[PDB]
């Protein structure tokens, strides 16, 4: 399919069909196939595709917590070379929120 | 391999702490000086091998409250992780 990188379109993506756009592997996925991130390779080993689907833990604890509720993030606005600073958060329960200032601020969207 | 240095008794804020991060771990120019910017620098951007040295531990717990604390922990969680992170505390 055509890439889906973008937070309406992914937002959407996620809310309708429970799961991410095909162009998002996670870090372990896309080392396995010879992405070093300090290198920026991951558009080399792994054309179209984005970073995204891992556990994101909320360190920080700005995004809502729950009695089972786990988030997960994913890489928005990527293309290729080295990674940017947008993010989509997304929860067990659909709650999607985004961050465009590598994680200092967080935007509820969905 | 990359080393970076942390002084511990030139901590004097959570700010300094982050900031010296970003030098010594050569990270994003807009990079987010949190945990969360942290944790996603040590996965998805940072040079390894790496060694940490953190000197002073405690002197730079001081003035960071649970920064220090909270920093090693990322750390320690990136190395649990699979990166290859060697932290040294003195």
């Amino acid at each position: 399919a055509q890439v889906i990188n973008t937070f309406d379109g992914v937002a959407d993506y996620l809310q309708t069909y429970h799961k991410l756009p095909d162009n998002y592997i996670t870090k372990s996925e896309a080392q396995a196939l010879g992405w070093v991130a300090s290198k920026g390779n991951l558009a080399d080993v792994a054309p179209g595709k984005s970073i995204g689907g891992d556990i994101f833990s909320n360190r920080e604890g700005k995004l809502p917590g729950k009695s089972g509720r786990t988030w997960r993030e994913a890489d928005i606005n990527y293309t290729s070379g080295f990674r940017n600073s947008d993010r989509i958060l997304y929860s067990s329960d659909w709650l999607i929120y985004k961050t465009t200032d590598a994680y200092q601020t967080f935007t509820k969207i969905r | 391999m990359k080393k970076a240095v942390i002084n511990g008794e030139q901590i004097r804020s959570i700010s300094d702490l982050h900031q010296t991060l970003k030098k010594e771990l050569a990270l994003p120019e807009f990079y987010g000086e949190n945990l969360d910017a942290l944790w996603d620098c040590l996965t998805g951007w940072v040079e390894y091998p790496l060694v940490l040295e953190w000197r002073q531990f405690e002197q730079s717990k001081q003035l960071t409250e649970n920064g220090a604390e909270s920093v090693l922990q990322v750390f320690r969680e990136a190395k649990a992780e699979g990166c290859d992170i060697t932290i040294i505390l003195s």
